[PDB]
């Protein structure tokens, strides 16, 4: 059969990922421009809204060194690749999770439905992949929101997957922080509740 | 906005580390029990962030300068970022991070008893040009030892990060240095399989690309999913 | 005082560089032309001074410590000193010295842009014990630009001498480590003929002599000529 | 035949072997005990002298970082093996060329005769190992004195140089320093007057 | 005028012939004894001349004509200049000359019984083009006794001389012809220790740049010392 | 390591090169075009010299079959890489030793002053390459003139070689012919006198 | 690298065990002298003590066919090699679970501190290697006593367990049997629980 040239092999992020990739968290100066977690400025359209969560290794203890990218379509179901500053909203962000309590946060508006290859719409998602120590390659998920249900049960990615239960495993939990929309989301590596992750 | 127009060549899940591979103690409370779900390819998929406007500092790739002098041997690291079809990646996003000659990370969590360098930081970035090509500056990291078996070091290296086109796309490996004797002894390392792959995460020494009387030079390509078009969709 | 009671098997001038290897240009102007001559062991070549009663320092083995820590990759360099018939050298003085991390050796002479180390001075001594055996503790030197060819660079390495029972034993070399890819391409290594010869100049990593969570180690067997008693003279 | 194991091949000291053997010189401190250039004390019997010399290339250039080694008898033909700062003579001793002038010195005293393996006396001498950048194994040589005319035409060692002429390479020249004995021993490595190396 | 924005990867001189070569005679009175000096490459060794505006005449490279036809194997030279890289050197000089088809060579000096051919001179040069390519038109020459050893005979050989980007690249070298059996008995060629080297100087028949019931062709490849860009200097 | 293609190994020119290179010398019929040994025509700015001298083996005998190229900045210290025969002034040259007399000689104006790659201004300087037969690999070499004695001190360049004694292997001898700027500068390939050759 | 000789491999202890290391148990006569499960003799000094225990498999069955051995201070924290059953007190002792309801039993003392390597404190522990049929190589754990807390969270070994939770599984809980004082540690080999081993 035809063989293309191999990929590249992946390999951990390991413990120090920080300094590399979120010079704050490694505790160290930052550039002048840095790839950060808000993807949208005050006067992005859109409704605003505040994302946290957790992340439980197997024996269900809090994985303090791990580390998030997210990609995700605006508020119109567009996604903006050209990165800058300056935008009032970036489709890409990153977010790493406290050596302390735990826990990351971003800070964006609820996308907007985009279509598959197909041209069947897909529920609002945000596209997470995870990297830390003890992950030899990243794992890549999606996030859905509780407060929609009806086009939830439509999703034709959503739909792919075999048992119900583990849908579930993928809405994010409405709630408020300080009087301000939030969502938790929070990821179970292995075991109970194992999260869905994906291939592609 | 981005466009859904391209397709990736599915990834090889062999060539990669599997997600359980017990000598690396980490990965067995880390690693997912149930198996993955393959989607098909849409423009979540399919898209990804340009940098090509980021705003980069002047010594970003150079760790000589970026933090006296770092004390370690010099060196320049370089290499290309081409797709499966041999085809280069311009403007893409290169980011590195390492110990300084000792083996100490500038991180808060590295009790390592080798001391910090004054005027080291170990993180640079770079964008590839419009041939695919990237370069630092910086000096070769040494062995760190880490508690995994009683006695494991890590050979010298460096932390990859790299975008590409589309999230399908970003990866993050480590690059190792040619002849390096903890090579084959890492559990790290040994997350990989097949001994051929184990061969594309180490630079070549490159005399040719080297500053005589100054500082020598290291050859690492990295090789991203293929690209290709849509057809008979 | 000494006296006359061994002989030194002859040393192989076939094994050992030659006196002529014009890849390293300044053998050029400092070789013999003449051949050497050959004379019989006399009491004054079959003794040698015994460095015993030397008053060393606590610290004349440990380059960490005889110069806060100098920076690099922390390393043990252990090994035994036997003659040809495999019977070890006790009490035999070794000395060592070395440039730092970044190939900057602490001397006058040396240009070279690398900066020195505030801790790290590269000079160490040890008397062999019962067993033929020696260590020092240090720090692993860098490869160093030097002006022969337009771009050659030493690999990195550790200068030795070794005293042995007599002026006949006396010897001077080089330590080189395991896998270093500069290693084929030096000159001074090329001053060997034989790449046998080359292997006894590499230094094997010795996990089992390394420190966890603190030092690697390295092992260095030195062999100096076989002594034998006199007969039927 | 039988083969032994092989002798551990040599290398040049190269130009830093100050810091390793001449720490002076290097211009680096010095330790507590140091083998050095003064292998007699003032109160040591025999004939004490002033050694010096220089060091030429073949082009007839000086070489500078020339380091050299010396073992001799006392003046009562006798080698002192048990090396220690306290003696008033020691058998061995340590020394290099200035990278100004490029001239060593040597302080000791004129060695007693000693006999070869077959029981005949060798004229007064002293034993030298020569090493230096571009030197890749140490040349051995002996250092004569020129007032000991008689001695030397019967040395069984001088003897062994076939052409006479050769021989004279190894006489030093008997001069005085501030009123002290002194013999200048210069040693030609390569061409025209090229001095005697030996192999043993 | 000329810029110094080039480096050019240091020559490998065990690759290419030594000076003293004993077996060819001339070698020994005509080699230096003492080393080379190396030095940095400045403006003065990476710049050289550029011959784009050198006023050719119409028959420069075409030996047939540019002098009644020659008598000989009528053969077309062709082939590409690259650098190390494999980059094409476009527009560069390309001078040759040689013997007639008897080995005798249009020069005064030369007493070769071998009448002179009347419509032969022996000399070409040729701009590459666009890619790096160039050609001769000419007749094979034949081999050439000449006072070396008492019956040494030179292989039919084309000598040939190109400029390239600098005076830094600039080299005079020969063309041999794929099979002849004199190849491995010539001093000259022999010069050359390395039989991968001698490779490169044979041209390979060529059949498919051939004119039927014309001329056959040769093909001859050449490479100068690779081409960067200067960094971190 | 990597590894690149390998550059075309050198040969000698041999005895003929004349007929390739110096078509008046061979013997033969020149081109229109021809690249000689008259760098600056009589309206060019600078200080019109003459340059002339011999090549020596190592037996003191005159090579009668070199050839030499020669680069060279114009009287501003710029290389004028353009060739062309309309030029008042061109940087590149070659010339050719007689097989009688066994002299070249070269028609140019005194080079202006260049700086090396640090900054460091270079001593005006003509650069020469030697072929001929018997020389597997042309050998390079600079030619400096005697009255720039204050610039000569200075120069990186001739700072690099070791011995001082070799820096004057590269001096040209200022002379004057029929009432005429010269210089002299005799090359030694071997022997008493070696002219330093350089490797870059 | 530098290879040693390679260690003899371990192989599971099989159930027959007893016959060879726990003579009563395998219900066989005993010899003279057996290494058994009393480390002291009732006029020991230091605090009598009662340790018991059952050890379960991953599916929470017990492992009727275990064995251990014991390596314990005494009660001023020092170790007793000299091995002899006519000693006050042996550092060392063996013990097996009852093929009936499955409980060992040590009749010890409590040992005192001993610092590590660094001179830092240890809480007082007992070193216990486990053996088995199903047992490819023997697991080494170690036992703490709950009423030690305060040295405990100071323990340099105890500490290297990144999860606290992890720690807990090394604790023995107090009770007493017979009006004596005895600490209760249950061994699981798997899953819910599972009692943290050792490499070194
Ligand atoms: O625990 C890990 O995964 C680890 C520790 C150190 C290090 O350098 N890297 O790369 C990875
Ligand atoms: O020129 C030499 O001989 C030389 C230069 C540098 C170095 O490190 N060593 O060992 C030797
Ligand atoms: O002496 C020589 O170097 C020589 C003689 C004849 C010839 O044809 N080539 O090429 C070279
Ligand atoms: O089940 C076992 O592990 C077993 C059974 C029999 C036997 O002889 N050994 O050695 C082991
Ligand atoms: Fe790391
Ligand atoms: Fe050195
Ligand atoms: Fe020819
Ligand atoms: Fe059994």
């Amino acid at each position: 059969p035809i063989e293309l040239l191999p990929e590249t092999p992946s390999q951990t992020a390991g413990p120090y990922v920080h300094i590399g990739l979120a010079l704050e968290a490694a505790g160290n100066p930052t550039r002048d421009q840095e790839i950060w977690n808000r993807l949208a400025k005050p006067d992005a359209p859109g409704e605003h809204i505040l994302l946290l969560g957790q992340v439980y290794d197997g024996n269900g203890h809090l994985v303090r060194d791990s580390f998030l990218e997210v990609w995700q379509a605006d508020a119109n179901g567009e996604y903006q690749d050209a990165y800058n500053l300056e935008n009032a909203f970036n489709s890409f962000g990153r977010t790493a999770t406290t050596f302390d309590a735990g826990e990351w946060t971003l800070h964006t508006v609820k996308p907007g439905v985009v279509n598959n290859a197909a041209g069947v719409p897909m529920a609002p998602h945000i596209n997470i992949s995870l990297f830390a120590r003890g992950i030899n390659i990243h794992l890549h998920t999606r996030l859905y929101f509780d407060d929609e249900a009806q086009a939830n049960a439509k999703c034709p990615v959503l739909n792919l997957i075999e048992q119900p239960q583990r849908r579930e495993t993928l809405i994010a939990k409405r709630c408020e922080v300080d009087g301000k929309t939030a969502y938790r989301f929070d990821i179970r590596i292995q075991g109970e509740g194992e999260t869905v992750f994906f291939d592609f | 906005p981005a466009q859904d127009n391209s397709r990736f060549v599915i990834r090889d899940r062999n060539w990669h580390p599997k997600a359980l591979t017990p000598d690396y103690k980490t990965s067995i409370a880390r690693s997912p029990r149930q198996a993955l779900v393959s989607i098909p390819q849409s423009i979540s998929e399919t898209t990804g962030p340009n940098f090509s406007h980021l705003g980069f500092g002047a010594h970003d790739h150079d760790l000589l300068l970026n933090f006296g002098l770092p004390i370690g041997e010099r060196i320049i690291v370089a290499g290309r970022v081409v797709d499966q079809y041999g085809k280069p990646v311009p403007n893409t996003l290169v980011e590195m991070w390492q110990a300084n000659a000792g083996g100490r990370y500038r991180h808060k969590n590295d009790r390592y008893l080798a001391p910090l360098d004054p005027n080291f930081g170990g993180v640079g970035r770079c964008l590839t040009d419009s041939d695919g090509y990237y370069s630092f500056r910086t000096i070769k990291p040494g062995p760190y030892p880490w508690r995994n078996g009683p006695n494991d070091w890590r050979p010298a290296h460096i932390h990859f990060g790299i975008s590409g086109p589309s999230i399908a796309t970003k990866l993050i490996t480590q690059l190792y240095f040619e002849g390096d004797p903890l090579i084959p002894m890492c559990p790290i390392v040994k997350s990989i399989a097949n001994p051929e792959a184990v061969q594309q995460l180490i630079a070549k020494l490159d005399m040719n690309n080297a500053n005589p009387m100054d500082c020598l030079a290291y050859r690492f390509d990295i090789v991203l999913r293929g690209q290709r078009k849509t057809h008979f969709e």
